[PDB]
């Protein structure tokens, strides 16, 4: 197991032999597996440290913010339309979890989502409001998307929903692995269409690196109460925790600022390293 | 029903908690996994791979390809150092952006031995001998072969095998070292010197390059996961 | 029904879904079909991830119809063009299976079917004299995505510019953003020290790789299995592997100011199979 | 066990012997282990008292306040920056637990932290506010420190955090022993640098008794809500309980007022004893 | 799900409670302990060590070094006392700042026997005999050897052994005594007298000092942990 | 899985981390190396905490390289300077291993390595006549930290003033704050009745100690093991022990108004070992 | 009584949850079922029946 | 085989790729002084790794 | 490169290292150095020496020789 201790150090004395473990060849493509006992005299040490905290499960066992959505309940004495929020599910709106995940090419994991809701008043008027309730609805691809805050789509005969009362514990749910491949693709080197000579130029065009492998629907959030005389503005923060995670094909981590949802970089951000003299400690 | 009492910590959200929650898609039919090459079980598996060191971070060489190459020549023998490097794998500018440094910047404590590998990229008609030295902390940093010769060191003879490995053993007073610049947990010094000079015949280049790599040994570990300063953001999405 | 473990402590599962649960070496000879390769100065060979290419098993097959296995007719060594290494070179790249799209019966089978899969053997050849110096790094990258040349749009590279074929592309030392809004070029701008995708070159040794050092060896060999998140896929839409060659140490010879040597590539498909026969595809490649 | 009763008293009669247990020599460095039976005639007593309440576990089994942090949510109609609190972890901001702990030189213990939050209005204006939520984030050494109340550092992809809703039970967490030595050092007689003759005077200077053994990061606290038209000021009290505690090398307790984080004392506070005549009861 | 009912005491914080809470650093790799000398398991282990008593808290001797020394001379025999001390180990100004007194000031109840040790610091050419007395409460405090001779007492003959020990046994009406000044749980009185005088030859100092120490016996215990008045604060940090 | 105990009651652990769980004598002879000591008026000897010095065991060793054990070359008695005890004396202090930094090969090994550890034997010698009176208290303090002389800054004592060497320092009867803001002295101001660290002297008997009473004995012996929160450490940055000598009863002789007698100290390292060899350290000690 | 701690997701309503609730009509006498022809156990049973395709969706 | 050599003493190492083997003078390896040949009677000092190591002189 | 392993040789079991030298190392050109056609070639020669099985007796104050 990951909590198993690391190997002990062994005592070694002076040596005089033809075999040379120090010299090697890196052109082969391998790494020399030397231990301290091959170059200096060492003593016997009983090892106690372990690598339990660097496992893949431990490296991802935190909740990371993936988005902040905004809703409001407007004043009754205005003409503004009530605002409801729509968000397309993705982990690429933020940088920390994105950088942690893109250490690898493929991954499988179950997900755990937590919702933290906060609210505030917008006008100095002493007007009041009663406790609010929020509806969070998951709309998979191909399902009807709401257009008004109170149209029929919110009946949720088949779409799962959460009803959350303000001031209680933050909401939480769990999701399984729901991909149509055998693993999630962090990178995709291809297109979705192949242009054809007979067809027109515009009929074969598509974006580079975009595929329907990464279409998971949207989350729609509304305030279920009817408007009060005073406006109330609310923000919902979404936190994502991956669990039971497996990864494949490690990659170097990002070194420059992210620019969009691809591997593109922006001019003026391509100097990640600082100055240091060659013979200075 | 059953009488219960609520304790402190009720209705809080701790991002490191581990609790069960209801499933939003019951009876879902999950796709089975296949056997893909290249599965990783530990992050220390990625730190045991050698990666090139950008030794020469000059104002004109940094953020280019020339920063990975260390220049050597066939000049008369001298006792001055070729390169100098402080053992701060996570905060040294020449070690912080290697794979080991990137992984260390996600943690607060590290411990274990290291290995540095040097490769010679001259002609087959060149010969020489070098001295690779590591000095534990407490004294003045070596600036002459005379001082560097008193610490740990290897003598590299350049022949059919064009690479050399030097292991830096774990010599610490504390059980773990911090991943920041700190005087109480400083690591020591590393340097390279000419043992003899570089000798070439006629009709051969008189200047060459060497490359360097660093990786961890099998007794290396880290702890106290944290956040890095190597990525930031200003606007959402 | 409770589970007792050690830290002892007790755990119980409340829900029916598991998601709810809380967590010698110098000498080499290769023979494929009617083609052979010999080498006398090698640095051994690399098998990517320790996995040899193989055929698709019944317990992992998505499509239901009988696949096609050309074997010797397509599993053979094809030699691409030869590039010239000078002191101003920054590197070259190729995509697989894109570079073999016009190679005998392999290309015909590729363009006649809808699904295909295959592994590869890559052999890079470069020889010089005992008075030359230099080093090349050869890297095999799964899902090698490159950055575009536009700072006003992202992911706007055209299908034609991303699939050059057996000629491949080259890296550059500087990033030059394209400013023609009327007639955008829609092509990659890969920078060498960023590996063309925003990551430092020094770490590229995480990928399968080898080094050709002119004083040690003159050839490199990489054996690539099939890698993807699917069992089989479309070879005309998606590239599985990318090959990148970069000068780690610049080329130099005696005192001449303009030395040059050729570099050649030979690639062999392995255990390739196809599904979904129909009329042939006629892409717009210009 | 600590709840075992103390030894019984034994009956003793008159004595006449050469042995003298009363007379002794304190120059040796030991303490005379006399019992009442060695100097007076005693009766038999069955003992019932025990020393269960003076054990090391019991002596430290209370929650002690270690700091009070201050945050606020300002008015929407002002230009003041929103205030978030930063605190460097230490038990030396208060005196009671510090004095209790400094009875000894070294110690190991797990920790239990409890957070008590209170809030109030700052202006007579009848303006109102909705229930607030607080984020408490632990930043270990070397991690990026927040500079604004809403910058990226609060995404907490790897830093543990607590989200607390006002009006609920006080927050609580537990921590293991997290030192880089084999025990905590209450005192350190040394420096972190050794000055060198070749180097300059300023390059070797360091503070006396300061070492990186006692660097544990910081706690950052913010209000997650957006500002209301009225200002709300909140204070958070932190309470520390050590458990599973072991100690080494007892020391005399502090007798004069503490002055800074060291063993320094201030002039005018060095008279802890009062007056009493020699021959007065 | 399961029907439950909340009882009084829900959502309160008691600083003496004992409950489990979630861990903020799961899977942390804890450093193992080593064997350090000087481990303590009970606070009563520190009260069984003798510590010097500041007998002479005069206006000119308190808060100096002279407050630990009791002066003796070779004057003609007298029946007046040398020192007088009330048995209030936690509230007596001459006993409250000893180690036993410091430990007692963290508790509310104490019980057990005590021992006082006296050391003579004259020349080897001096001789004398002293009387150390303890009197239970209820009567007038002794002021003459005649009265002190009726309570518990020891006669100390000064010779090769320069120290004497006097044990004060547990004689109480209640099972525990309060650690404050109280008439219902008063302890008694302690005094020292000349049995004979001090005799020296010529060419010897005629004035000397004695030192005193106090500690607890093996049947001593305390209870009801509380807070002390020996430390205070005005400003935070 | 529940645990039943007595008060009976039942407890269950919910979490995987244990942190979450709710809680003859007068005569003496010593021989080390080529040095010997004899004593005819002793009060026995004290072993601090009942632990004898020993070498570092394999199951507690942090560094991995082979340690150095000089043994007889460094484990031997060194005599420091001799101080004069008069009627105006307040006491003296020394730091270990700071007082042996210029003592034969022990100092050389100390300044050539990066890590070191050792125990000690301390022997204090003071003799007088049968017509003298007085008493000395000798205390060994682990982590003996002293207070500074400044009321505007804290922990500002310089490295030079905190390491006097074999000469040591002295206590004072009064606290004198330093007021030179331009040229601060940066030195300790240890007060005798506060033991120099804000704690009453009468309680100093919690530490290992002995008493030299002029009418009983003339020497004291303390055996100190290695004490620290680490297995091994830097001897040039950190002092492990402090020795404090204070007059418990003032010196007096017949009728003379100015008696004086010498006090001598002899210290022997024990079971000392070193790690991390490099070039020698050259501290700034003035 | 028993010490408990409330976790995130308390007092929420998830429309896909599966929990027990009290019965509003206890001791009700339920009518037994009879054997009716045409019982369906899966929705895929209805997809395996052929249905006519409207091929010609012309404007007329 | 004879061309290749590696020596390790204390914290110092040497490698060689073109050697002509090595010579042991008179066929005798260094050793410590035995009890049956010791003149002085006091306990000797054996620094070992602290002094048995490779030192490089001038060139 | 050349490697020589020297045991301790003397007519005594142990001796004074500051008065008496046990070994001498001599390096001589058996054939003169020559390179292509250059008239002034030059190459460096380096020496590395390691004590083995060293031991000492008779500890006292340190010796301060007159070496100039
Ligand atoms: C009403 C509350 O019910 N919510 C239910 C629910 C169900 C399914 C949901 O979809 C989860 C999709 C995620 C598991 C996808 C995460 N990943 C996997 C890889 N990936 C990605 C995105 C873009 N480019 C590459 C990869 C992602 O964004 C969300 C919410
Ligand atoms: C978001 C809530 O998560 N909080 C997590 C957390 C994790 C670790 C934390 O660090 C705990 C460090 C303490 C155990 C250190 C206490 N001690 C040990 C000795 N010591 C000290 C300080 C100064 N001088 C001497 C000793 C201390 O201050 C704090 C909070
Ligand atoms: N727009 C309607 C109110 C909306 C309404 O009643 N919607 C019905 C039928 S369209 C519904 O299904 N609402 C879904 C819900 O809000 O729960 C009005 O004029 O009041
Ligand atoms: N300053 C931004 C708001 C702050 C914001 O959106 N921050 C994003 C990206 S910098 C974030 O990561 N916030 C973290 C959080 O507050 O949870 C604004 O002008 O509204």
């Amino acid at each position: 197991t990951s909590r198993d201790a690391l190997p002990n150090t062994e005592a070694s004395g002076p040596t005089h032999s033809k075999e040379i473990p120090a010299l090697t060849a890196v052109e082969t493509g391998a790494t020399n597996p030397l231990v301290p006992s091959d170059t200096v005299q060492t003593r016997h040490v009983v090892q106690h440290r372990s690598r339990s905290e660097s496992s893949i499960e431990s490296f991802f066992a935190r909740g990371a913010c993936v988005t902040i959505m905004t809703v409001d309940n407007p004043a009754s004495t205005t003409n503004k339309d009530k605002l409801f929020a729509v968000w397309k599910i993705t982990y690429k709106d933020t940088v920390q979890l994105r950088r942690k995940l893109e250490f690898f090419t493929y991954s499988r994991f179950d997900m755990e989502l937590t919702f933290v809701v906060t609210a505030n008043f917008t006008e100095t008027n002493n007007g009041h409001a009663l406790n609010q309730v929020y509806q969070i609805m998951y709309v998979p691809p191909g399902a009807p998307v709401p257009e008004k805050w109170d149209d029929y789509t919110w009946q949720t005969s088949s779409n799962p929903s959460i009803f959350y009362t303000y001031g209680t514990a933050p909401a939480r749910i769990s999701v399984p692995y729901v991909g149509i491949s055998n693993a999630y693709s962090h990178f995709y080197d291809g297109f979705s269409k192949v242009p054809l000579k007979d067809q027109s130029a515009a009929l074969g065009d598509s974006l580079y690196g975009a595929a329907s492998l990464n279409d998971f629907g949207i989350l729609a959030v509304r305030v279920v109460n009817d408007p009060n005389p005073t406006k109330v503005t609310s923000k919902i923060r979404v936190y994502l925790k991956p669990k039971h995670i497996r990864v494949w094909c490690p990659r170097p981590p990002r070194a420059v600022a992210y620019y969009g949802p691809g591997v593109d970089y922006k001019d003026g951000t391509l100097t990640p390293l600082s100055t240091k003299d060659l013979t200075t400690y | 029903g059953l009488p219960v009492m609520n304790t402190p910590g009720s209705n809080q959200y701790l991002t490191a908690d581990n609790f069960q929650s209801p499933c939003a898609l019951p009876e879902f039919d999950v796709t089975p996994p296949i056997d893909i090459p290249g599965e990783v079980k530990n992050m220390m598996e990625l730190a045991e791979i050698d990666t090139m060191i950008p030794f020469d971070l000059s104002a004109t060489k940094k953020n280019t390809m020339e920063m990975y190459r260390v220049r050597l020549s066939d000049k008369p023998h001298t006792d001055d150092p070729i390169l100098c490097l402080s053992l701060s794998p996570a905060s040294d500018p020449r070690l912080s952006h290697t794979m080991l440094g990137e992984i260390l910047n996600y943690y607060t404590h590290w411990a274990g031995s290291l290995k540095f590998t040097f490769m010679f990229c001259g002609s087959m008609m060149a010969t020489g001998k070098l001295l690779v030295s590591y000095a534990p902390p407490g004294a003045d940093p070596p600036k002459k072969r005379k001082e560097a010769m008193l610490g740990t060191h290897v003598i590299w003879d350049i022949g059919l095998q064009s690479s050399c490995t030097m292991v830096v053993p774990w010599i610490s007073n504390t059980t773990y070292r911090l991943t920041i610049d700190d005087s109480f947990t400083e690591g020591g010094y590393i340097s390279v010197f000419y043992q003899t000079r570089i000798v070439v015949p006629l009709s051969t280049p008189r200047e060459m390059d060497i490359l360097g790599f660093v990786s961890a040994c099998n007794d290396f570990s880290v702890r106290l996961l944290r956040d890095t300063t190597h990525i930031e953001q200003k606007a959402l999405a | 029904g409770a589970q007792v473990s050690s830290q002892n402590y007790t755990t119980i599962n409340y829900y029916r879904d598991s998601a709810s649960n809380a967590a010698s070496d110098r000498v080499l000879q290769l023979t494929l079909g009617n083609s052979t390769i010999t080498a006398q100065e090698a640095a051994n060979s690399v098998v990517a991830y320790g996995r040899w290419p193989e055929y698709l098993r019944d317990s992992e097959a998505n499509p239901v119809d009988q696949p096609t296995e050309p074997e010797v007719a397509a599993c053979r060594f094809y030699t691409l063009d030869t590039v010239s290494w000078t002191k101003e070179s920054r590197g070259w790249w190729w995509k697989l299976p894109d570079a073999l799209r016009d190679m005998g019966l392999f290309g015909q089978n590729m363009y006649y079917h809808y699904l295909g899969r295959s592994g590869y053997t890559v052999h890079v050849q470069c020889n010089a004299s005992k008075f030359h110096q230099g080093a090349l790094g050869v890297f095999a990258v799964p899902e090698m995505c490159l950055a575009g040349d536009s700072n006003t749009t992202t992911m706007h590279t055209s299908y034609q510019n991303a699939n050059p074929g057996e000629k491949g592309g080259t890296f550059t030392g500087t990033f030059t953003p394209d400013n023609n809004q009327t007639s955008p070029a829609r092509r990659f701008c890969p920078v060498d020290y960023l590996l063309g995708n925003g990551t430092l070159l020094g770490n590229a040794f995480v990928f399968p790789h080898q080094i050709i050092n002119l004083r040690t060896n003159n050839c490199a060999t990489l054996v690539l299995p099939y890698v993807n998140s699917l069992s089989i896929d479309s070879m005309v839409k998606h590239n599985n592997w990318g090959i990148a060659i970069l000068p780690l140490a610049p080329l130099n010879f005696a005192s001449e100011s303009s030395p040059e040597i050729p570099i050649t590539l030979t690639i062999a498909p392995m255990c390739c199979e196809f599904n979904g026969l129909r009329n042939i595809t006629l892409p717009r490649l210009q």
